[PDB]
């Protein structure tokens, strides 16, 4: 077992977020420093997120290891996720939020059901602390519970694009970014970001209080940001070069809006409606976590 | 002599792995293993091939043969005519068939009187086989070697399955091996030197 | 406290049918029963005198210190019976209560330090629950039977061949039996090494040292999770056939009501000039003669046998129309894991899962739709749903050692994609006495 | 073509043991 | 002729492209790379391999290549075309429009 | 992840045809996965476009 | 009688806009988006109660119109078509239905058709017997007036 | 009638067997119910059904 560090356990160098860019490792932070946007006569208010179910997914036992940080990280960001909703992995999730499981989060994000003292793993009250909420992601498809998927990007653009002033405000004007891009440039960059070890950002998130969980948002507020970039390139309704002074800039019109684009392109990865269904909670989630 | 055992060579065990393969899946490149490698690497590799949907741990049909009344078709052992009622006939496909199988099953072990044998075997030089194989490899080997996913290791073209087998490998809590081990009852002599494979 | 923990307490019959002998063999004397009067240093004594930490009951309420005594130090109290097990002892704190224990099998071998009277374990009891009880012929079948296959020629074992007579069968039954001398009242003696020879001291089941060797493995392998392939209860309910895993059991949804399924919730009654199947619902007592418009109900059903087939159809139609979840308790099944080309060979109307016999077993089919590649982006719109109603209640993957093995991209693992376990790479090493075993985990 | 399935299951091989007339070992 | 290291007979010939291929600036390679291209999906996934062949047809081929994949033809464009070539209210249905 | 060449296999097409009135009955329901479908004539996308 | 739209429905006028195929789950699903919400829907199973409102049937596809109908019984949607026009003819019970008319056609066919939709006056229906046996099975009506 | 328990489709008539069979008083049995052996030969000789 790892003991959870007080900063959380992003503050462990094992954890560290990268991208590459143009191939060579860089953090998220300098790669949205690139990050450019020209603002539209459209603009993005913030509705308030409606609060998540309280229903979890029943605690069912299942076969086998589940390995649920690829299961998110590719629903969210991967290249043509499929089953992104089966309902075992996240049953097992919910068995994670249970007050003394035998279930184990191995750093590895493979969830095993037996105690196995040769892999390390996280803290059990912080993984109950994160299944407690993310296990409500098990529960993205049934139609009681789905997510807006509309809506909610406005606050991703708020806290992608938006200006600390647009930001306090709640509302920005509809965006397209843009950057200097090498070829692939978005998915290269979802493919960096998929490999990411998300469940020690999210179970810091969870876990985190008072002053900590604060200068955690602080801390990692790029690192969620990338991902919302990751989520934002896969919904935007459409994505281009500009040629401009033998450089190509890359141009994702628009930020904020969700387009519900299910087609495949070439310059970005995409959400089929399972997977649109599946972000959607995820940002319910996620943000409301982030925002409180 | 009484002939208390049944001495044979290349043992059959009582579980085997059964595949199910979806044909439309196959891999564009093509691998192109040592022959030793393939000798060794080869039924396994055969057997876990690009495409096996579901690789399931049955008892074995060939073992639990239908001589012993064992039916194995379905998931479960089943023996027919041993838990029935008197004074009718059994109904086909009756449930308690299963405990019957779990019996004969039981009884069947009780009195499995296998001695094994070694059979035949090879004794690869190390340049002959991919170093990963190698390390395995202990001097000798059965030409019947079994199959292992363990031994899928830088052989399987699917990548992830690779990528956990090695790491389940480089554990140290685990260790595959295969052929001729340092047994305690090495020299032993019985007639003929005991050995481990 | 934990199930564990707590007062040891066994009925007197298992006593007698397999404590008792050996304490007999053993040469100790029989140990001691408690009285209400039953200091701990007592207690203490006998089980220091028996080697076996187990008391008989008596009579009267046990004092306290006796009790943290026998709570402390896991003895086994042997009981009459299981009536008003509370009332045999003080509660100075109240904590106990009839309801509250933990019925769990008990090795013998856990509370006897001499190997050699133990030859079995739990297994073999887990094995005999699962068989029906067996009249004494059914018995004398199964032997019979187990010799056919076998090539014995059992042919009059069993019975007396008399002239005059005929011949008789006698009961094959003799569970725990032991050789003993009796005295010539009939009477069985207790074994004693002056006389009986040592082979008569413990039977060891009749069987050779080297077949109970063998029964060992043969236990751990039939006990083997793996093996457990014979699966009880579907659940029943509409729903579109969304998840590849064929391990999928739909959770009930937050609104619905639990209701045993009984005979008397049904019934025939007017609604709109027509003898409705009308439904009772238990909580509200609301009738529902339509199928449609009954309230979200989880319905179980223990058993079908009596059930008519105006009763299931309108429970079907329940599942269908007012979306009822209805576990069938009373089936149990093979259930083959088919991969997508193959499809679904074997088909299963509602109407035979509702009205199969008790006792026969099902074979269900399920897909495991993980390996089904994408579809084109051109296929034609599917305007329609595929359903699906048939589910298992436990996980169906017990024997699954791999799953999916494709890439997912080049690089990505498939979700759901299952690898080998490590243990079934591990080879490790012969114990110092010649068992398998894994290699060690830490190198301490 | 049409996409099909197609199942295995490894094989026994266990022989009686031969019966060797040659030794290793004088 | 990267390839006739170790290999070529003639020893003069060896030493010289070891020598080349030795050099920091010069680093031969042959068979499947890893393009900025990897996973980029165009019904099948772009890859890249680095292939005996002139480097004029090489730049081509990358040329038609980058070419088929910037072009973000959709069923929307074909729909479009074909609205123009319909009587005036023609309904079209069937693909996703991307 | 890649699309599906060959022909697949499909779950059993079942074609419920609704009228203005009908007497729904569920006897005999197939368990198995099953696409129900209301029209008659849905291989409507004729038009071929190369 | 003229079924009454239950409390919670939302009005939404058809539109070709509103259906699409889109991906979902490894299948083109005729997805439907919720011009509220804006969400979309893949499946009939699980939509919101819609009182959808169709003026003219011209233009729609028939895999949508399938949709539609399937949403009619699936997710329990109330369709109101106003294009059509009919006849009525009012059976007795004794003389039953001797004609039906299938919702593909009411969804199919050109403006200007005429439909023969007929309906039952149920009110000299025979009572069942006391003490018969409850059959299985319900009768359900589909098409409904608008008007008297 | 007994045996009409959970079997007869007429309702109060099973609730009125149902309960009748559960009063202390009553109990119905189909039997075998008692065997008794020789004493010598230990082979059943006259059983109660």
């Amino acid at each position: 077992m790892l003991q959870q560090p007080t900063g959380g356990y992003t503050t462990l160098e094992q954890f560290a977020f990268t991208i590459r860019n143009d191939g060579t490792n860089a953090t998220p932070t300098q790669f949205l420093q690139l990050l450019s946007y020209e603002a539209t006569e459209n603009e993005l208010v913030k509705k308030t997120i409606p609060t998540p179910e309280t229903h979890l997914p029943s605690a069912r036992n299942v076969p086998g290891n589940v390995y649920i940080e690829d299961a998110i990280t590719q629903a969210l960001f991967g290249i043509s996720a499929q089953n992104v909703n089966a309902h075992g992995y996240f049953s097992r999730l919910s068995a994670l939020a249970l007050p003394n499981t035998s279930a184990r989060l191995g750093l590895d994000g493979v969830i095993y059901n037996s105690e196995t003292i040769n892999i390390p793993f996280y803290d059990p009250a912080a993984v109950a602390n994160f299944a407690a909420t993310y296990a409500k992601l098990g529960n993205a498809s049934t139609p009681r519970y789905r997510a807006d998927m509309i809506d909610i990007y406005a606050h991703v653009g708020l806290e992608l694009a938006g200006t600390d002033a647009e930001r306090a405000a709640g509302v920005m004007p509809v965006k397209r970014a843009k950057f200097d891009s090498w070829e692939g440039s978005l998915i290269s960059l979802s493919r960096d970001v998929v490999n990411w070890k998300i469940l020690a950002f999210l179970i810091d998130l969870c876990s985190l209080e008072g002053e900590a969980l604060r200068a955690f948002k602080t801390r990692n507020r790029d690192v969620f940001r990338m991902m919302l970039f990751i989520m934002s390139t896969a919904v935007a309704a459409n994505v281009v070069n500009r040629k401009v002074t033998k450089r190509v800039d890359r141009v994702l019109e628009y930020i904020g809006v969700n387009s519900m684009r299910t087609a495949g392109r070439t310059a970005t990865i995409t959400y089929d409606l399972s997977r649109h269904e599946f972000a959607a909670k995820f940002l319910q989630l996620t943000f409301t976590r982030w925002n409180a | 002599l009484s002939d208390d055992f049944k001495q044979i060579s290349d043992p059959k065990g009582y579980l085997t792995y059964s595949v199910k393969y979806e044909d439309q899946f196959t891999k564009k490149d093509k691998l192109r293993a040592s022959e030793a490698d393939d000798r060794i690497v080869g039924p396994t590799v055969n057997l876990f091939k690009y495409g096996a949907a579901v690789v399931n741990i049955d008892l074995n049909r060939d073992f639990f043969d239908t001589a012993t009344g064992i039916d194995l078709t379905k998931g479960i052992p089943l023996v027919q005519d041993l838990l029935v009622p008197i004074g009718v006939t059994a109904g086909a496909e009756q449930s308690a068939e299963y405990v019957s199988g779990l019996l004969m099953v039981l009884f069947k072990v009780m009195t499995d009187n296998r001695l094994v044998i070694v059979g035949e075997t090879t004794t690869p030089m190390s340049n002959t086989l991919s170093t990963v194989v190698n390390n395995v490899l202990r001097t000798t080997y059965h030409n019947n070697v079994g199959v292992n996913p363990a031994l899928l290791r830088d052989f399987t073209q699917v990548n992830w399955l690779n990528r956990d087998i090695t790491n389940m490998l480089q554990q140290a809590g685990t260790k595959y091996g295969l052929g001729l081990t340092e047994t305690r009852l090495d020299y032993v002599r019985l007639v003929k030197t005991i050995v481990g494979h | 406290d934990d199930l564990d923990e707590g007062i040891r307490m066994t009925t007197y019959d298992q006593y007698l049918s397999h404590i008792r002998e050996r304490l007999h063999i053993t040469n100790v004397p029989d140990p001691i029963y408690i009285t209400g009067a039953s200091t701990p240093d007592q207690i203490a004594a006998s089980v220091q005198a028996t080697h076996v930490a187990v008391v008989l009951y008596q009579s009267g309420v046990i004092n306290g210190p006796a009790s943290t005594y026998l709570r402390e130090n896991e003895v086994l109290v042997v009981m009459p019976d299981y009536y008003d097990v509370v009332s045999r002892f003080a509660n100075a704190n109240l904590q106990m209560n009839n309801n509250r224990y933990h019925e769990s099998v008990l090795e013998i071998a856990d509370i006897f330090d001499q190997a050699d009277f133990i030859q079995t374990s739990d297994a073999v009891r887990q094995l005999r629950a699962l068989m029906p009880t067996l009249s004494t012929s059914q018995i004398r079948h199964a032997i019979e039977r187990i010799a056919q296959i076998t090539d014995v020629d059992s042919t009059d074992y069993g019975k007396l061949t008399l002239r005059f007579l005929g011949t008789l069968t006698r009961s094959l039954k003799m569970q725990n039996a032991q050789i003993r001398r009796i005295r010539p009242d009939g009477t069985v003696l207790r074994y004693d090494d002056q006389i009986d020879i040592e082979a008569f001291r413990w039977s060891r089941y009749f069987l050779d040292e080297l077949q109970l060797r063998r029964l060992s493995v043969g236990l751990r392998l039939i006990t083997n999770p793996r093996i457990a392939r014979r699966f009880n209860g579907v659940r029943i309910m509409y729903l579109t056939d969304d998840d590849p895993d064929p391990d999928f059991v739909p959770d009930v949804p937050e609104g619905y009501v639990a209701v045993q399924y009984a005979h008397r919730l049904f019934s025939s009654s007017l609604a709109n000039k027509r003898n409705r199947v009308t439904y009772t619902h238990p909580p509200t007592g609301m009738a529902y003669p339509s199928p449609t418009g009954r309230p979200h109900v989880h319905m179980t059903i223990n058993e079908r046998a009596g059930m008519s087939k105006l009763v299931a159809d309108n429970i079907i139609a329940s599942v269908i129309k007012s979306n009822w979840v209805v576990d069938i308790l009373d089936i149990e099944y093979t259930a083959e894991v088919m991969t997508p080309s193959e499809g679904y060979t074997q088909h299963v109307d509602a109407e035979s899962i509702m009205t199969a016999p008790k006792g026969k077993l099902f074979h269900l089919q399920f897909m495991d739709g993980l390996l089904r590649p994408e579809p084109s982006a051109f296929d034609p719109p599917a305007s329609g749903e595929d359903m699906r109603l048939i589910y298992p209640l436990q996980p169906i993957s017990v024997a699954r050692s791999m799953r999916a093995i494709v890439n997912h991209n080049e690089v990505d693992r498939p979700r759901g994609a299952v690898a080998p376990s490590s243990y079934e790479m591990d080879t490790g090493t012969l114990s110092r006495n010649g068992d398998l075993l894994y290699s060690p985990v830490a190198n301490g | 073509k049409i996409a099909t399935a197609s199942s295995a299951r490894q094989a026994d091989v266990e022989k009686p043991a031969d019966v060797t007339f040659t030794i290793e070992n004088v | 002729p990267a390839l006739l290291r170790d290999f070529t007979q003639v020893n003069w010939l060896n030493r010289d492209i070891t020598n080349m291929l030795q050099q920091a600036g010069t680093k031969y390679g042959l068979g499947l790379t890893e393009t900025r291209l990897d996973y980029v999906r165009l019904v099948k996934t772009i890859v890249g391999h680095a292939l005996n062949i002139d480097h004029f047809a090489a730049s081509v081929l990358n040329i038609n290549l980058r070419a088929l994949m910037e072009a973000n033809v959709t069923a929307d464009d074909r729909i479009k075309a074909l609205q123009a070539h319909s009587m005036i209210s023609t309904q079209f249905h069937g693909p996703n429009q991307g | 992840d890649d699309v599906g060449i060959m022909q697949q296999k499909k779950p059993p097409t079942v074609v419920q045809s609704r009228t203005d009135v009908f007497n729904e009955q569920f006897a005999n329901e197939a368990l198995h996965p099953t696409t129900k479908v209301i029209f008659n004539g849905l291989d409507v996308n004729t038009e071929v476009q190369p």
